[PDB]
């Protein structure tokens, strides 16, 4: 069948009951904000995205415990310069869905929360025990006006808005171009010089290709907002830790829609990190099982987030215990440990079907922070 | 780092017109807008005779003329693109001519997000209210009694998000609008009705359809028809009450209509102009059916003839028609009752020029005397020309090309210029005869080094292709020479003359790029070089390049050549061809290339300026600083070895600088903005120049040309701090004794604008505002200098005098 | 490799029925057969099959549940007090053999704490 893909993006291996919050604070621009930081999450948190949790500790559940009375955001800080706990940007998370449990005397709290805004470090204490607060500044968004505003000419202000956009396909884009740039011959540069910096062009080129890896991808599934798209597109490229940063670092969905256009062409092979040689996959055999992209972060029985990439086929592993059905990420599978055949390191699981007639009948499934994405 | 900017040649393009009884109740007018200069003339027999020449602090992008009940004369309301209104009204006092401004206020929303379709401004036949639609889902509505002499007004919310043009309807007992908007569904026409007291839309007169899909204008028909008539692509339809009555004239099939006048009160016929320059006649038929009615029974179409790229109409008296023009020259014609021979109802009257829109120039001399002459590139399509402005009152000639020409350089020793020019084909067939067909010789482009491997091969009907050349154009007879004729699918984007390496001769070097219309970027280049001799034109050698040519300087002997990011640089050597020598990457596209001495500047569209420099010895290229911040960036130029200057989004000019004694590393690799200020215009080009006797210069370090979109040229020159301080304490005493039309502060006008920020303007002093200060009278002058403090000593002067100023004044105009 | 598997069956021990055997068979270890975290401690490690040559050279006294079930319903035991050691043999092995923070440690300590839990309500011997 079709295996409905809002069910990874619901977390139901986590439970169904959760309390849920509304409630919204976004903070003013370049203003300085005193967060609390979340100790042992070690990972790129990027606006719009959804990060599971799994807490056990005494003072990352009365923490948890006082953000939801106040405004429910703590901070992900990147982590990720290189390591030792210092970091120049991170991303606020606000925490939307909240589950408290109880085991053998030990309170466990379940917390599912999104991305929201980007910012810089300032000062970073520890304060009292095991609770590192941060200093920190919003980093604004910049909103460009298109190009030609600047030199539209007033009598062809009407002729702007276009008839809606069919359902070929080469024409449309060669007439919407002649139009929305006719007011190129004003100025020293040519007609598709300003394509190359216009936000619709630059997400329709990207589009161009995101629809490639799985072929149910549709229109609505996917933002029409520059900066959601920007920001959903960066969450689910297998690029290494260094270039994240870089697209965090940009405050214009324009350079991020342009970054990323770079960043397609040319990662191919996906291979053993710490081998560096042998094989495991490519970019033909990506495809999505969610609806939010070939990779998203999940989390463990024992709160180990992963973040998993999905692909129709892997080579070069061995397969080690027996599929096991209990706390599947993707409902109707059982996973089985597959691990690198020749150093023995984990890569990740292998999901079978289990009703005899399923969407497919078989994936892979790969955690990020074990594949070297080389070059051929 | 301080500067002083100061306008040479005042804007030329119009952008829009009007008629009306302003100046008296008798005399008709006719009321220009020049982007900031509004114009008032009177009609005549003979022509146009001026009255009366103002300036306005800000873009105007609403004019319009009324007459509410009890006044003589019409009054005009005007709108300005930050979005401040006013009332003003002709006073003529003895000799003196005065506009009286009687209520004013700023109209603008805290929050929102400015329309797609512009700014619209309508006034209510009755004259009851003003209509404004800034915001998209906003209606603004200004009550239009005596006491609203602040300009209140207030918002009414729409459902529909997409209108694209309104108008109040003639002949209702209670204001009524009529607008076109879109929804998915499609073109649909509407009407409302507004109330005053309730301040909220009622239920309209009539009932909506489903118009054509690519209506565009409503035409509100006066009292005796009544009604609105829809003017689309296809088709031209009239609609009242249930009346529909809908022609579809195959003639108006080839362009598009964008304006239109009334010639008769009644509304019997209207004016009709499209994109290409042609006139249109449109008529309405009356019948009377027994019963005291008149209606509309048919429309008609008739093809008047042909004139410039029209902004906007007017008809006058006695079929004497002005056509405003932004492309090119304006217009007085002659509407004759009987066709000529080539069968045009237009004979030309008389002519305005117009630079704009000005897309590069050049400072030369050709006379080896001190005065240099500054020659342009300017109109485009049919208007295109060479325009060679001589100080002299600026003496302007006026060279026709029939093409769009891009670029301009000079070559002394062979006494010719460099023209790079592109005429639109359709499929090849031309479609007039342009200035390079026209030409003695002609060589096309053999390819070779392209075998168009990368093609679509869809070659369609009717489809347009632009074909670029070079022209090669006298300097006494300004004739054409030489024509070269660019390969099939290839642009022009930079041209160069210089000499390179140990050689003697002087070429021409181009760079293009093989676009094509499926890949987003381009993926081959050439760079090509000619040598002009004894009148006749030759390719030396050429290098194909794997991208595209975005700019081109001259480097100590060296050619410096961008290639998309990379800024490779080559040489020229015995065997006559181009070695690489170096090479930057880079993270963007280097479309803006400054050098001075062993200095580098590199920009992008999106104002990420960057600092390179050479090193000798190693051979390579290094980074020496880079400030990036994202906006649109029009242009750059090199000030000093310090300071960079540019032109950014919503008419602003900008100066970066560099630190060279920083304490630490981290900020000798960053520039510190030092000037902002919103000139007003869209700068398009930079020159170093001028037009001044050479020398024989205290408030003067350089000298820096620019020219706009609007044909307006400028004069940038640094300057010393005393004299800073001392201009910035002239402004801050003139702006308040000068009274500016439509009570406008000076300080918003030319405050640093944007659609984030808006600071005021640091680093920059406008001459205009300064060169005022000798039209005023004298107790103007006293009271302007009075308790000032200027001299080097000895009690500064004393108190300085107004003499002492008026001097300093005149030696600062003697620069232009 | 792996070794052979520990005997089942061997006549030579004595035995008897009691009350905390039968418990131990019925209730402990069915209900940690039915655990999630069962699942790897039901058979001998199979060394050849998953490639852990050096398992056996420092695990010398192999054992799981599966073994441990084929000795109760076999009657091997004498005593509760044996069993008992024999599964904190097995909880050791995890820890001894695995790091810290493993997955399969904090496996084996979930079940540990189930466990202790049931043998604090040992029947007293009848
Ligand atoms: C036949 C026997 S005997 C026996 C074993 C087997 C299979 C095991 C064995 C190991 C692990 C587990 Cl678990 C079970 C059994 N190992 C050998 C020794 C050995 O080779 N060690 C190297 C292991 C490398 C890979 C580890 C990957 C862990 C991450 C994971 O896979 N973690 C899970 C929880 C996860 O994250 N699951 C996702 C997927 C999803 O859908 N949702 C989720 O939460 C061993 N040592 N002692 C015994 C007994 N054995
Ligand atoms: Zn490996």
């Amino acid at each position: 069948i079709n295996f409905d893909t809002s069910l990874p993006t619901s977390h139901t291996y986590l439970g169904a009951d959760m309390e849920e919050f509304h409630g919204r604070t976004l903070h003013d621009d370049d203003s300085c904000q005193v967060i609390p930081v979340l100790p042992q999450v070690m990972m790129i948190l990027i606006p719009g995205q959804t990060l599971p949790l799994q807490l056990f500790h005494p003072q990352e559940v009365s923490m948890v415990r006082n953000l939801i009375q106040k405004d429910r955001t703590f901070a992900v800080l990147a982590y990720s310069n290189v390591q030792e706990r210092e970091a120049q940007f991170g991303t606020t998370a606000e925490i939307y869905a909240y589950r408290e449990e109880q085991d053998f005397g030990i309170e466990i709290v379940k917390v599912k929360a999104i991305g929201r805004q980007r910012f810089k470090v300032l000062e970073l204490r520890t304060q009292s025990d095991g609770i590192q607060q941060a200093k920190v500044q919003i980093l604004p968004e910049c909103v460009l006006p298109s190009t030609m505003s600047a030199v539209q000419l007033e009598s062809l202000n009407k002729c702007q808005i276009f008839p809606s956009k069919p359902v070929c396909s080469y024409k449309w884009w060669q007439k919407y171009q002649k139009r929305k740039f006719h007011c190129a011959n004003l100025t020293s540069w040519p007609r598709w010089l300003y394509s190359l910096y216009d936000a619709e062009t630059l997400m329709d080129r990207i589009k161009k290709q995101l629809r490639e890896w799985d072929e149910n991808l549709k229109d609505d599934s996917l933002p029409s907002n520059p900066i959601d798209f920007s920001y959903r597109v960066a969450a689910c490229l297998p690029i290494d830790d260094v270039l994240r940063i870089q697209l965090l670092k940009i405050g214009s969905a324009i350079q991020r829609l342009r970054c990323e256009l770079d960043i397609m062409n040319k990662c191919t092979s996906l291979c053993c990190k710490q081998c560096q040689e042998t094989e495991i996959t490519t970019k033909n055999e990506i495809f999505s099982l969610s609806l939010c992209g070939p990779m998203a972060a999940y989390v463990n029985p024992h709160g180990y987030v992963h973040e998993t990439l999905t692909v129709y086929k892997a080579c070069n592993l061995n397969l080690i215990g027996r599929p096991s059905t209990e706390h599947s990420w993707f409902p109707g599978y059982a996973w089985t440990v597959a691990q690198c055949k020749i150093c023995a390191s984990h890569i990740g699981w292998k999901f079978t079907a289990t009703k005899k007639d399923m969407s497919p009948q078989k994936f892979w499934g790969l955690t990020r922070s074990a594949l070297l994405p080389t070059i051929p | 780092s301080y500067n002083y900017v100061v306008t040479a040649q005042k804007p030329t393009a119009v952008n829009g017109c009007v008629t009306g009884h302003f100046t008296s109740a008798e005399d008709l007018n006719l009321l220009i807008a020049k982007n900031t200069r509004l114009e008032i003339y009177v009609v005549t027999a003979e022509g146009l005779r001026p009255v009366k020449e103002v300036g306005m602090y800000g873009k105007i992008a609403v004019m319009e003329l009324f007459r509410p009940k009890g006044e003589s004369k019409d009054l005009l309301f005007i709108l300005t693109a930050k979005y401040n209104a006013c009332i003003l009204e002709y006073k003529q006092s003895g000799e003196s001519i005065d506009i009286i401004t009687r209520a004013h206020g700023n109209v603008q929303d805290r929050i929102g997000r400015p329309s797609e379709t512009g700014i619209i401004g309508i006034i209510d036949p009755e004259c009851r209210m003003i209509g404004l639609r800034l915001y998209d889902g906003l209606f603004k509505v200004i009550p239009l009694d005596r006491d609203n002499k602040e300009l209140k007004a207030f918002n009414i919310r729409l459902e529909e998000l997409h209108v694209i043009d309104v108008k109040f309807l003639y002949g209702c007992q209670a204001p009524t609008i009529c607008f076109v908007y879109q929804d998915p569904q499609g073109r649909h026409v509407k009407t409302y009705e507004v109330s005053l007291r309730e301040k909220e839309f009622n239920k309209g007169p009539w009932k909506q359809e489903n118009v054509e899909a690519e209506a565009s204008m409503v035409i509100a028909v006066p009292e005796p028809f009544g009604g609105a008539i829809i003017i689309g692509q296809e088709s031209i339809t009239y609609h009242n009450g249930d009346k529909y009555l809908a022609i579809a004239p195959p003639i108006i099939k080839q362009s598009t209509i964008v304006c239109h006048n009334r010639v008769d009160p009644n509304g019997s016929r209207y004016l009709l102009g499209d994109m290409e320059g042609r006139l249109f006649m449109l008529l309405l038929e009356k019948e009377e059916q027994m019963d005291g009615t008149v209606t509309l029974k048919d429309l008609r179409v008739e093809l008047l003839g042909e004139t410039s790229i029209a902004e906007c109409l007017t008809y006058l008296d006695n079929g004497v028609v002005f056509v405003g023009s932004r492309l090119g020259d304006s217009q007085l014609v002659k509407l004759n009752v009987d066709s000529n021979e080539q069968g045009s109802y237009v004979v030309a009257m008389e002519t305005f020029t117009n630079l704009g829109p000005i897309v590069d120039m050049c400072v030369v001399d050709l006379e080896r005397q001190g005065q240099g002459q500054l020659v342009t590139c300017s109109g485009a399509f049919k208007e295109g020309s060479l325009r060679i402005i001589r100080n002299g009152k600026l003496h302007i000639r006026t060279v026709p090309l029939y093409e769009s020409p891009r670029k301009i350089c000079y070559q002394e020793v062979s006494q010719c210029f460099g023209v790079l020019s592109s005429r639109i084909e359709v499929q090849t067939t031309a479609l007039r005869p342009s200035a390079s067909t026209q030409a003695l010789s002609s060589s096309v482009s053999s390819s070779k080094l392209f075998s168009s491997s990368t093609a679509p091969h869809e070659t369609s009907f009717g489809e347009e292709v632009e074909v670029h050349n070079l022209l090669i154009i006298d300097q006494h007879t300004f004739e054409v020479l030489h024509a070269h004729q660019f390969l099939q699918n290839e642009y022009a984007l930079s041209l160069v003359s210089c000499k390179l390496g140990k050689d003697p001769n002087t070429y021409f070097i181009v760079g293009t790029a093989m676009v094509y219309p499926e890949e987003a970027e381009p993926k081959q280049g050439r760079i090509v070089v000619f040598q002009y001799s004894d009148g006749k034109l030759q390719t030396v050698a050429e290098k194909e390049v794997k991208g595209a040519v975005y700019s081109m300087v001259e480097f100590n002997g060296k050619l410096l050549a961008s290639i998309n990011s990379t800024v490779r640089l080559y040489e020229w050597t015995t065997e006559k061809e181009l070695r690489t020598e170096c090479n930057h990457y880079n993270n963007i596209m280097a479309l803006y290339l400054k050098t001075k001495g062993d200095f580098i500047l590199v920009g992008d569209l999106m104002r990420s300026v960057l600092l390179l420099a050479y090193k000798p010895m190693e051979g390579n290229f290094e980074e020496i600083a880079r400030d990036f911040n994202p906006n649109w960036m029009s242009a750059v130029e090199i000030l000093d070895d310090d300071n960079f200057l540019g032109a950014e989004n919503a008419f602003n000019l900008f100066v970066c600088q560099k630190d060279s004694a920083a304490t630490t590393d981290e900020e000798r690799q960053h520039l510190q903005e030092v000037g902002l200020f919103h000139l007003g215009e869209f700068v398009n080009v930079f020159c170093h120049g001028s037009l001044v006797m050479q020398n024989l210069s205290t408030p003067t370090q350089g000298s820096v040309l620019f020219g706009t979109v609007n044909g307006m040229i400028g004069l940038v020159t640094s300057l010393s701090e005393s004299w800073y301080n001392l201009l910035l304490d002239m402004q801050n005493r003139l702006n308040k004794v000068i009274k500016s039309v439509g009570k406008i502060e000076h300080s918003f006008w030319r405050s640093f604008h944007t659609e984030r920020k808006t600071e005021p303007a640091t680093g920059f002093i406008d001459g205009d505002l300064i060169e005022s200060f000798l039209d005023i009278s004298r107790p103007k002058m006293q009271e302007v200098v009075a308790n000032l403090q200027y001299d080097d000593g000895s009690g500064m002067k004393r108190e300085a005098t107004a003499d002492d100023l008026i001097k300093v004044v005149e030696e600062l105009t003697r620069i232009h | 490799m792996n070794p052979p598997p520990p005997e089942t069956s061997n006549p030579n021990k004595p035995k008897r029925q009691t009350n905390q055997l039968q418990y131990l068979l019925r209730v402990v270890l069915k209900t940690l057969w039915k655990h999630q975290f069962a699942w790897p401690f039901q058979q001998p490690v199979d060394a050849v099959k998953l490639n852990l040559p050096d398992y056996y050279k420092i695990i010398k006294t192999p054992m799981d549940m599966g073994t441990i079930k084929k000795r109760l319903e076999n009657n091997y035991y004498w005593n509760a007090q044996e069993c008992i050691q024999d599964f904190n043999t097995m909880f050791t092995n995890c820890y001894i053999y695995n790091k810290p923070g493993d997955d399969i440690v904090l496996m084996a300590e979930a079940l540990e704490k189930l466990f202790l839990q049931k043998i604090n309500e040992l029947p007293t011997e009848e």
